DNA sequence: CAGTGGCACTGGCCGTCGTT
DNA sequence: ACGACGGCCAGTGCCAA
C-alpha cells in the first residue's frame, strides 16, 4: 500500500496528488529509518483513504530531497495539495506518528 | 671581530627605520648598545672593525642585516653604507654547514612543529625572538587595557625590543663559538675569534668560504628579483578557471550530489538487544519537544480545547541521523573513488593506509561499463592538473600573483644550503618547480618569467634572458668517481655526442627527458618495477634496461661497493663504521641510508661544483668591467640546481655571461681536479621558455 | 627500497567568535 | 544553547632538478 516513489514521480504523485500524502525521505544506512519502517506498513492501512503513504531514498533519488532542506533522516513530509504542510524528523512511534497525523489530518 | 644584530621597523623590502643595534666586541669583552639616535654611531663602529681587517658576525645578516644597514643609512642619514663581503660571517649560514643534516625553521618563517627531526638550540632560539617579543609585547598591553594592532610591536623602538637585541646578541655569540669548536672545520690550533679576516678565510675549511660567498651572492639574486608578466599569469588565470568551472559543470551532470552522516554525537543502539552498533551512522535524539505543545490553559490542560501544535519539527525521544548533503568535488581522491567503485571499478593498488590509490596511473588504466562515466575519467584527470596550474600561479598560499612586488619581480626566498647533500632549496615561492614548457600551460608559465619584462631604468628597453645549464652534470660526477676503476673510460665516452640522446636511443625511449629520469632512476636504486613505471612498461622490461646499463658499465658496482666499504661495516638497523661522505669542499655530508650513498655522492658534487660555478661566474663578470644589478649591466634572477638564468641589459652582455660561465665551470673542473671534463650550455633569449 | 626539495587539497579535529 | 571558520596536522600526489 506505499507508494515507492523516484525523482522523476515525485511530481506528479505528490505535487499533484490531491490528497493527503506523507512523504519519507530515508537511507539504507540509517539506523532510525530501518526503526520506522514498520511502523509506516502499518500507518498505511489503518489510514487508507484518508492519506497516502510515500518513501523516497535519498541514495536512488539524490534530485529531490535538496529541494526541501533535509538535514536528518528519517524526514517525514506531510503533503497537501503541492505543498508541506507539516514536517517531522525523527524515528517516532507508532503512536507518535498517530497523534502527529490525526492532528493534521 | 665583533658580533651584532640590528631591530628595525621592517622586512628588507619595506624597511624604513632602524630601532637599535648591540655590538659585543672580542677586544674589549664588552657589550654596547646604540639606541635609534644612535644610528650614527652604530654604523661608525661596523667601519672600525672593517678598517682594522676584523671580522663582524651577524645571524642572517647576509640576507637581512647588511643589506638593511646600507638601505636604512642612505634613507635616514643619506649615508653610503657597504660592509664588504670578506669582512663579514653568518652563524645561519655556517650552522647550515655544519648541521646539514638538521632543519631550521628560516629564522620563523617556518613552523617549528611542521619540521622532522630535531632543531639546534641556539639557532631555534634566535628564530623565535621575532614571535617571542611579540608575545610579550601583546601581553604587556592587554595588561595596560590598550588594544593590540596587526604588528603594532614593529613600529617604535621600545626598551622591551632593546632587551631582545640585547638577547640575540649573546644568544648569538654562543651560537658562534659553538660553530667554531667543530675541529672539522676550524683547526683547533687557531682562536678564530682572535684572527684577521684574512685568516679565517684561509686557515677554515675551503667549505665555510664558498657557503658565505654562496650566501651572500644569492641574498643580492633575492633582491634582484625574477622580472614577472602578471598581466599574462592573470589571463592565463581566467582561461583556466573558465575550463575548470566547465569541467565541474559536466562532472557534477554525470555524478550527482549525495548525503552523508554528518554532526551524530550519541551511539546507535539496538532497539529490542540494546547493544552498541558503532558501524551504523552516529545519531542524535532530541531531548524537547512534542506533536502539541504543553498546556497554557486550564480547561485546555484537562483536555478541552486541543493543545497547539509544535511547530518544531523534533520530538524527544525520536532519534534521527543528522546528514550534509555533499556535491562532487573532483579534487577529492575520496569522492572520486567513492563514484568509480559504484560504477564498477574494482581498485587492485591501496595505500600503506587503506584508502584505494587514485593518482594519473590507476585513472588511465580505470575500466567501467557506462560510457559517458568513462569519459569522465578524462575530465578528471584534466581538472586535477588544472588546479595543479591554479593552485600554483593564482589560488595557493605561495601563488606566483600572491607574491609579485611593486617593483614587477618575485622575489622567490633560497636557502643556499638546505638539502643535506649541500644542494639548496627554494621558496616562497619555489621557483625552482616552475612547469617546464613541455608540460601542458608550461610555455605560458615559463614565458611569464623573463628579463623580456624588466625594461632598463635609462632607456625603457626590455632585458635579454642568459640561461645557462651544465651539461650532464650528475652522469659526469658518476665518470669522475669510476675513474678510479674504468681509468676515464666513461669521462671518456661520455662526451661523444649528448650522453641522453645516446640512451634515449640506447633504452628505446620516446624523449630525451624520459632517458634523463630514466637512467638518474636507475644510477640511484629504483627497483625493476620502478624503471618499468618511469619507461611506461613493466618490471619485465625494468630488469633488461637493468642489466643492460648495469653490464655496460660495470665501474657502477664498483663504486657502489667501495661506498659500502667505506660507511657501512654491518647492517634496516645498521651499523656504521662512518655516517658520512667527504664533500668536494672538505665539508661532512650525512648520509641517510646506505642504498642511498651514490646519490648522496653525486648529487653532492653536483651541487659543490654548482655552487663553486655561480660563484665564479659572477666574479669573472665584475673582474670584466660588469656589473651586478638592475642599475648595472647583469642580474643574476635564478639559480635552479645546475642552472642560473641572468637578466642581461644587451645581447653583447648576455653573450659575455654564456662564454663566462662555460670559463667559470671548466675552472671549477680544473679547481678540484675533476677526472671528467666539464660543460655548460646556453641560450639566449627573452624568457625562462627560451631560455631553457 | 631513485634522492632532494616545496606545496596544494581534502578531511578529521579543536578552540575562537559570531548567530540562534 | 549552537554552528561557521581558521589554524594544525596527517595523507596523497605531483612540480622540478
Ligand atoms: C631530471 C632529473 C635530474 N636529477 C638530478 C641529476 C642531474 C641533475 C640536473 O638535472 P638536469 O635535468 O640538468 O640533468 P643533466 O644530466 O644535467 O641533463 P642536461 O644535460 O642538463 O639536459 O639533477 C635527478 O636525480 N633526477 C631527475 O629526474
Ligand atoms: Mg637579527
Ligand atoms: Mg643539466
Ligand atoms: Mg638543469
Ligand atoms: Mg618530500
Amino acid at each position: 500500500k506505499i507508494i515507492h516513489l523516484t525523482d522523476d514521480s515525485f511530481d506528479t504523485d505528490v505535487l499533484k496528488a490531491d490528497g493527503a500524502i506523507l512523504v519519507d525521505f530515508w537511507a539504507e544506512w540509517c539506523g532510525p529509518c530501518k526503526m520506522i519502517a514498520p511502523i509506516l506498513d502499518e500507518i498505511a492501512d489503518e489510514y487508507q483513504g484518508k492519506l497516502t503513504v510515500a518513501k523516497l531514498n535519498i541514495d536512488q533519488n539524490p534530485g529531490t530531497a535538496p529541494k526541501y532542506g533535509i538535514r536528518g533522516i528519517p524526514t517525514l513530509l506531510l503533503f497537501k495539495n503541492g505543498e508541506v504542510a507539516a514536517t517531522k524528523v525523527g524515528a517516532l512511534s507508532k503512536g507518535q506518528l498517530k497523534e502527529f497525523l490525526d492532528a493534521n489530518l | 671581530m665583533i658580533v651584532s644584530d640590528i631591530e628595525a621597523n621592517a622586512l628588507l623590502e619595506s624597511v624604513t627605520k632602524f630601532h637599535c643595534g648591540v655590538i659585543y666586541d672580542y677586544s674589549t669583552a664588552e657589550y654596547v648598545s646604540y639606541r635609534p639616535s644612535d644610528f650614527g654611531a652604530y654604523l661608525d663602529a661596523l667601519e672600525a672593525e672593517v678598517a682594522r681587517g676584523g671580522l663582524i658576525v651577524f645571524h642572517n645578516g647576509h640576507k637581512y642585516d647588511v643589506p638593511a644597514l646600507t638601505k636604512l643609512a642612505k634613507l635616514q642619514l643619506n649615508r653610503e653604507f657597504h660592509l664588504p663581503r670578506e669582512n663579514c660571517i653568518d652563524t645561519l649560514v655556517l650552522s647550515r654547514l655544519i648541521h646539514s643534516n638538521l632543519k631550521d625553521t628560516d629564522m620563523g618563517l617556518l613552523r617549528s612543529g611542521k619540521l622532522p627531526g630535531a632543531l639546534e638550540a641556539w639557532g631555534y632560539r634566535l628564530g623565535e625572538m621575532k614571535g617571542e617579543y611579540k608575545d610579550d609585547f601583546k601581553r604587556m598591553l592587554e595588561e595596560q587595557g590598550e588594544e593590540y594592532v596587526d604588528g603594532m610591536e614593529w613600529w617604535n623602538f621600545n626598551e622591551e625590543m632593546m632587551d631582545y637585541n640585547v638577547q640575540d646578541v649573546v644568544v648569538t655569540k654562543a651560537l658562534l663559538e659553538k660553530l667554531l669548536s667543530d675541529k672539522h672545520y676550524f683547526p683547533p690550533e687557531i682562536d678564530f675569534t682572535d684572527v684577521g679576516y684574512t685568516t679565517f678565510w684561509s686557515e677554515s675549511l675551503e667549505a665555510v668560504d664558498i657557503e658565505h660567498r654562496a650566501a651572500w651572492l644569492l641574498a643580492k639574486q633575492e633582491r634582484n628579483g625574477f622580472p614577472f608578466d602578471t598581466k599574462a599569469i592573470e589571463e592565463l588565470y581566467v582561461e583556466l578557471a573558465a575550463r575548470r568551472s566547465e569541467l565541474l559543470r559536466k562532472l557534477t551532470e554525470t555524478f550527482g550530489s549525495w548525503y552523508q552522516p554528518k554532526g551524530g554525537t550519541e551511539m546507535f543502539c539496538h532497539p529490542r538487544t540494546g547493544k552498541p552498533l558503532p558501524k551504523y551512522p552516529r545519531i542524535k535524539t532530541p531531548k524537547v519537544g512534542g506533536i502539541f505543545k504543553k498546556p497554557k490553559n486550564k480547561a485546555q490542560r484537562e483536555g478541552r480545547e486541543p493543545c497547539e501544535l509544535d511547530t518544531r519539527e523534533y520530538v524527544a525521544g525520536a532519534p534521527y541521523t543528522p546528514v550534509e548533503h555533499v556535491v562532487f568535488n573532483p579534487s577529492s581522491r575520496d569522492h572520486i573513488q567513492k563514484k568509480l567503485q559504484e560504477a564498477g571499478w574494482v581498485p587492485t593498488k591501496y595505500t600503506d593506509k587503506g584508502a584505494p590509490v587514485v593518482d594519473d596511473e590507476v585513472l588511465e588504466g580505470v575500466r567501467v561499463d557506462d560510457p559517458e562515466k568513462q569519459a569522465a575519467i578524462d575530465l578528471i584527470k584534466e581538472y586535477l592538473m588544472i588546479q595543479k596550474r591554479i593552485g600554483q600561479s593564482a589560488e595557493g598560499d605561495k601563488a606566483w600573483l600572491r607574491y609579485v612586488a611593486e617593483d614587477g619581480k618575485i622575489h622567490g626566498s633560497v636557502n643556499p644550503n638546505g638539502a643535506v647533500t649541500g644542494r639548496a632549496t627554494h621558496a616562497f615561492p619555489n621557483l625552482a618547480q616552475i612547469p617546464g614548457v613541455r608540460s601542458p600551460y608550461g610555455e605560458q608559465c615559463r614565458a611569464a618569467f623573463g628579463a623580456e619584462h624588466h625594461l632598463d631604468g635609462i632607456t625603457g628597453k626590455p632585458w635579454v634572458q642568459a640561461g645557462i645549464d651544465a651539461s650532464g652534470l650528475e652522469l659526469r660526477c658518476l665518470a669522475h668517481f669510476m675513474a678510479r676503476f674504468d681509468n676515464g673510460e666513461y669521462a671518456h665516452e661520455i662526451l661523444n655526442g649528448d650522453i641522453h640522446t645516446k640512451n634515449q636511443i640506447a633504452a628505446e625511449l620516446p624523449t630525451r627527458d624520459n632517458a634523463k629520469t630514466f637512467i638518474y632512476g636507475f644510477l640511484y636504486g629504483a627497483g625493476d618495477e620502478k624503471i618499468g613505471q618511469i619507461v611506461g612498461a613493466g618490471k619485465e622490461r625494468g630488469k633488461e634496461l637493468k642489466k643492460k646499463f648495469l653490464e655496460n658499465t660495470p665501474a657502477i658496482a664498483a663504486l657502489r661497493e667501495s661506498i659500502q666499504q667505506t660507511l657501512v661495516e654491518s647492517s634496516q638497523q645498521v651499523k656504521w663504521k662512518r655516517r658520512w661522505i667527504k664533500g668536494l669542499d672538505g665539508r661532512k655530508v650525512h648520509v641517510r641510508s646506505p642504498h642511498a650513498a651514490l646519490n648522496t655522492l653525486l648529487q653532492s658534487a653536483g651541487a659543490l661544483i654548482c655552487k663553486l660555478w655561480i660563484i665564479k661566474t659572477e666574479e669573472m663578470l665584475v673582474e670584466k668591467g660588469l656589473k651586478h644589478g638592475w642599475d648595472g649591466d647583469f642580474a643574476y634572477m635564478a639559480w635552479v640546481h645546475d642552472e642560473i638564468q641572468v637578466g642581461c641589459r644587451t645581447e653583447e652582455i648576455a653573450q659575455v655571461v654564456i662564454e663566462t660561465a662555460q670559463e667559470a665551470m671548466r675552472w671549477v673542473g680544473d679547481h678540484w681536479n675533476f677526472r671528467c671534463l666539464l660543460d655548460t650550455e646556453g641560450k639566449m633569449g627573452p624568457n625562462w621558455a627560451i631560455c631553457h
